[PDB]
RNA sequence: CUGGUCCACCCGUGACGCUGAGGCGCGAAAGCGUGGGGAGCAAACCGGAUUAGAUACCCGGGUAGUCCACGCCCUAAACGAUGCGCGCUAGGUCUCUGGGUCUCCUGGGGGCCGAAGCUAACGCGUUAAGCGCGCCGCCUGGGGAGUACGGCCGCAAGGC
RNA sequence: AGCGCCGGCCAACUCCGUGCCAGCAGCCGCGGUAAUACGGAGGGCGCGAGCGUUACCCGGAUUCACUGGGCGUAAAGGGCGUGUAGGCGGCCUGGGGCGUCCCAUGUGAAAGACCACGGCUCAACCGUGGGGGAGCGUGGGAUACGCUCAGGCUAGACGG
């Protein structure tokens, strides 16, 4: 787990509309874009990953949040590659904040998987074999990665704070630590363990999330090979 | 463990064809009389449910009041909206000199001697909230010390 | 004239048994014993959550009624209490406990306070020898409260002073059941007394 | 034109702190400098230093705050919660040693200007002197 | 013929500054006085319709006036309904006008959206309603009443 | 042994009688056949040789805000400018010491008030003793800030 010359991808992103609060993490403007200072990208990674090993080799349940379609897959990949849950489609308001309720959907999903593999699949008209067929299907477009959580995450790994602002707002609210790869357009002060980098561009997100998931197993001791998502980077 | 003092209950009204449609609001204070208090404002179709809802909300939203022999570490004034609250420390024997709203929050916080004054709008709801903030803002010498060191 | 009228009814309005009769209030009959609800036609009906005020009023009315003192006198003592140094609450109690009529009762010379009062008005009481018929007379520390020589043979005196044999008495007081003498050792501590009264509310009642 | 340079400084400080600046300059004056000494020693500001800006004498005031916080709004607590000007031009305010105020049961201070120099309410009380009650800070 | 003002140079004076009771001047429209001038428009007014009536709205006419010169009048939702000056506290975006090494920096204006913050909300937010200091003006429940009386001003109407 | 209360504020509730009547009412409001609000009764609360009413003062009232308020839309920015008095005034040094601050000292009647003991059996009432200083005069002292006089400075203002 490590890397320096990473200008191979991240560094510098977003045009000029920024957020001054993210100026410490900025090196200079070029062609109208802000070029993130990787030196600090490093500093934070260290401090951040250090937080990862910490919760990792300890039983720490991390929740991954990435809705930005520019990284929807890169999320579930590196997420499933760990007992770590994730939200891929759309972050439902109250998942963390109203967890006990948003949970009954998970308690309903699993149960609607029973009927569809029992002596009751063919019972009652299609008036249900359709209503329940869709219910179960939607309950899965969303709760595939959220399915795992038994209790609030020990931390939150967000891809774009500004986009996933609603999740972050809930983390903070619940004193749940907030980890996130944040871009030039976000507010750092809201992220507890920041990874100042290019929050857009699959090649970037994959590199960070990947190494971060490496470190996660390589922290809980499981010796695993490279990432299976380096392909979805095409 | 935790005491429950109901500051006030009200029956607001909304409008639909046909007529009025009542709802109830409840302000409930919760405290251990030993430095811990919480405020709760819950609204619901029936009073009972409202109160409970309030109590429940009161338990989240707690404040750690730094009592010093029944009194506050120092005087403070806080404005919540148009309501202002003045809290002044006092020696023993003084008692809790305050309006019903403040005292209820003060006694359950385990305050036994204090000088109080309600200024501006005396809207109970806001006067109560001004109070919580006041307490929440209280600082201890150790605290000030911690801050001033560095 | 300090009240004077149906007394085991005040016990009922305060929902607590007050000893305004001494005995009778010990034998199943202070009324509080099976009939603890307020006096009047509505006594048994369910009560409504009293106003912070009501609560404070009844508390003062309790403490005040215990010593059968007037509002006029009760207030004057409390104002005196405020002014004095030290916790008003206790100090107040200390003063109420220093009334000769009360002390007579404390020493057992009488069964109740209303009796103790009359014993004073009629000269059956002595402070350091000299007669004193002022029930509000304030007994100071070191004073010797006895029975008038001429009254030591009274029927009622013997009865009460007899029942006082073996009986213990206030840690701030001392009774020499022999010559029927007693000594006010010191002002009682709040800890010394145990009245069913939260003096804190009383102070609040007057703070309004 | 500045009608009250001290009030100006006090605010510059109040303003900078509310947005968490590092330092913040204020046109220099011995008297302002004097107050900064107190402010520093008392531990409200990390410290201050003379500095020339555009050729003109200023005073970088390095502010200090508390630690990052939990939940929503992690913004640190202020070390200087309150800093208000008392005596002002056209309404000057003086006090005898016997009238020096006790700012927040001592958890705070009051900077007075006495003929024995600028002192905290405690310092003044000690040397037994009073003067112009400049401001209060806590 | 003449006022204000912005920018660049950093050249001259050396705190000569800010505000400002009273004073003085300016002050939309209507209105007044004297003399002009009147195309169009149009209070009053003369008629035609409408209407239950229609001292209105719609239609045909039409005088003062609207325009000019001199004096007067001194009011307004005279409004940003936000007194003036200075210092301080993210940014984005559009625009007018200077200078620059003319990606875009800089200065002075005009708009919009917004950090912090403020506000009863609505909203305000470097063009503050933010954080501050200075000075002026003004408020203190509604009606009676901007009335009465008095004073001052005005030809009057009326104004303060 | 009385007097006033028992709709909310505000401690205390039932029956009957009266019906928008007769009446109550500090404020909000009660009474047009089931009135805890009128009148009576029973009951209850409060106080007690007194209890209520009226009037008047301070309080609550930061409701004129010194402590301690406001003026965009709630009452409130003068229609605008010019400018008199006045209020307010950047950076450095020096003299003075008026403001301001410190020390002594005089004055500050007695009574009253406060604390402590006492005298009338208590108390009210009274006596003795004890601190308590603000204000002003005098005499010393300090000089940071304000003031004033001198001399400097360019970052305000003005000029080229
Ligand atoms: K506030
Ligand atoms: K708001
Ligand atoms: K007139
Ligand atoms: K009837
Ligand atoms: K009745
Ligand atoms: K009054
Ligand atoms: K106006
Ligand atoms: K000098
Ligand atoms: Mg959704
Ligand atoms: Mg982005
Ligand atoms: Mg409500
Ligand atoms: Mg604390
Ligand atoms: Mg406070
Ligand atoms: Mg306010
Ligand atoms: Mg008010
Ligand atoms: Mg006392
Ligand atoms: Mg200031
Ligand atoms: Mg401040
Ligand atoms: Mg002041
Ligand atoms: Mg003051
Ligand atoms: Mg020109
Ligand atoms: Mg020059
Ligand atoms: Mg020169
Ligand atoms: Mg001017
Ligand atoms: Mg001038
Ligand atoms: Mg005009
Ligand atoms: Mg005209
Ligand atoms: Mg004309
Ligand atoms: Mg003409
Ligand atoms: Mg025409
Ligand atoms: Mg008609
Ligand atoms: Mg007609
Ligand atoms: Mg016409
Ligand atoms: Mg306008
Ligand atoms: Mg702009
Ligand atoms: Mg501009
Ligand atoms: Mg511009
Ligand atoms: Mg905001
Ligand atoms: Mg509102
Ligand atoms: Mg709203
Ligand atoms: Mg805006
Ligand atoms: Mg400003
Ligand atoms: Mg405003
Ligand atoms: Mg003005
Ligand atoms: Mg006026
Ligand atoms: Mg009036
Ligand atoms: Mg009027
Ligand atoms: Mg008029
Ligand atoms: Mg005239
Ligand atoms: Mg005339
Ligand atoms: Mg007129
Ligand atoms: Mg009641
Ligand atoms: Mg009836
Ligand atoms: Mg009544
Ligand atoms: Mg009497
Ligand atoms: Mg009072
Ligand atoms: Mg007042
Ligand atoms: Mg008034
Ligand atoms: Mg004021
Ligand atoms: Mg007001
Ligand atoms: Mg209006
Ligand atoms: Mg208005
Ligand atoms: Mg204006
Ligand atoms: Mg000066
Ligand atoms: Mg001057
Ligand atoms: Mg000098
Ligand atoms: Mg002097
Ligand atoms: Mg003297
Ligand atoms: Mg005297
Ligand atoms: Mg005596
Ligand atoms: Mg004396
Ligand atoms: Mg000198
Ligand atoms: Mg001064
Ligand atoms: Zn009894």
């Amino acid at each position: 787990v490590k890397e320096l010359l990473e200008a191979g991808v991240h560094f510098g992103h977003e045009r000029k509309r920024w957020n001054p609060k993210f100026a410490r993490y900025i090196y200079a403007e070029r062609n109208g874009i802000h070029i993130i200072d990787l030196q600090k990208t490093m500093e934070e990674l260290e401090r951040t990953f250090r937080f990862i090993e910490d919760l990792a080799m300890r039983g720490g349940t991390i929740l991954f949040v990435g809705t930005k379609k520019q990284a929807q897959d890169i999320v579930r990949m590196e997420a499933e590659r760990a007992g770590m849950p994730y939200v891929n489609q759309r972050w439902l308001g109250g998942m963390l904040t109203n967890f006990k309720t948003i949970s009954q959907r998970v308690h309903r999903l699993e149960e609607l998987e029973a009927l569809f593999a029992s002596p009751e699949i063919e019972e009652r008209p299609k008036k249900e074999q359709v209503r329940l067929k869709h219910e179960l299907e939607r309950l899965q477009k969303y709760l595939s990665g959220f399915r795992l959580l038994k209790r609030l995450p020990d931390a939150i790994f967000v891809v774009d704070p500004t986009k996933e602002a609603i999740a972050v707002r809930e983390a903070r609210k619940l004193f749940i630590p907030v980890i996130a790869l944040a871009d030039t357009d976000s507010d750092p002060d809201l992220v507890d363990y920041i990874i100042p980098g290019n929050d857009d561009a699959i090649r970037s997100i994959q590199l960070i999330l990947s190494r971060a998931v490496d470190l996660i197993i390589q922290a809980r001791g499981g010796v695993v090979e490279p990432s299976p998502s380096y392909a979805l980077v095409q | 463990d935790f005491e429950e003092k109901m500051i006030l209950i009200r029956r607001t009204a909304r409008m639909q064809a046909g007529g009025r449609r009542f709802r109830f609001g409840a302000l409930v204070v919760v405290g251990d009389r030993q430095g811990r208090v919480g405020l709760g404002f819950g609204k619901a179709p029936e009073v009972p449910l409202a109160v409970q809802k309030a109590g429940y909300y009161a338990r989240r939203n707690m404040v750690e009041v730094p009592l010093q022999n029944g009194t506050i570490p120092h005087e403070i004034e806080v404005e919540f909206g148009a309501s202002k609250i003045v809290l002044k420390p006092a020696a023993p024997g003084t008692g809790v000199i305050a309006g019903a709203v403040p005292r209820a929050i003060l006694e359950l916080a385990g305050v036994t001697d204090i000088l109080t004054k309600e200024l501006g709008s005396r809207n109970p709801i806001n006067i109560a909230y001004a109070t919580m903030e006041a307490l929440r803002q209280l600082r201890t010498k150790a605290d000030v010390e911690r801050l001033r060191k560095g | 004239g300090r009240y004077i009228g149906p007394v085991c009814r005040l016990c009922r309005r305060e929902g607590v048994k007050l000893y305004l009769k001494g005995e009778r209030c010990y034998s199943p009959k202070c009324a509080m014993e099976r009939r603890p609800y307020p006096p009047g036609q509505h006594g048994q009906k369910r009560a409504r959550r009293p106003s912070d005020y009501a609560v404070r009023l009844r508390e003062k009315q309790k403490l005040r009624r215990i010593y059968g003192i007037s509002e006029r006198q009760f207030r004057n003592l409390f104002e005196e209490a405020s002014k004095k140094k030290g916790v008003t609450g206790s100090v107040f109690l200390g003063l109420l406990e220093s009334r000769l009529d009360n002390v007579v009762y404390r020493l057992g010379f009488a069964v109740s306070r209303r009796q103790a009062r009359q014993l004073v008005r009629h000269g059956h009481i002595t402070v350091n020898g000299r007669r004193v018929d002022l029930p509000s007379y304030r007994v100071r520390p070191g004073d010797e409260i006895a029975v008038a020589e001429k009254s030591r043979n009274l029927e009622l005196i013997r009865q009460n002073l007899e029942a006082m044999k073996g009986r213990k008495v206030g840690p701030w007081l001392s009774l020499d059941v022999e010559g029927m003498k007693g000594k006010f050792l010191r002002l009682p501590d709040r800890e010394d007394l145990a009245l069913p009264v939260n003096e804190q509310l009383v102070i609040e009642f007057y703070s309004r | 034109m500045l009608t009250d340079p001290i009030a100006d400084m006090l605010t510059r400080i109040r303003n900078a702190t509310r947005v968490y600046k590092e330092s913040t300059d204020v046109p220099a004056s011995r008297f302002k400098e004097e107050i900064l000494r107190i402010l520093a020693r008392e531990g409200f500001i990390k410290g201050y230093e003379r500095v020339d800006v555009d050729g003109k004498p200023y005073l970088r005031v390095y502010l200090k705050y508390g630690p990052r916080r939990q939940g929503p709004d992690p913004r640190p607590e202020q070390v200087i919660h309150h800093i208000r000007r008392i005596s002002k031009p056209g309404r000057r305010v003086y006090v005898g040693v016997k009238e020096i105020p006790r700012v927040r049961r001592g958890l705070g201070i009051a900077i007075l200007s006495t003929s024995k120099g600028v002192l905290t309410d405690r310092e003044a009380r000690k040397l037994g002197v009073g003067g112009e009650l400049i401001c209060e800070v806590w």
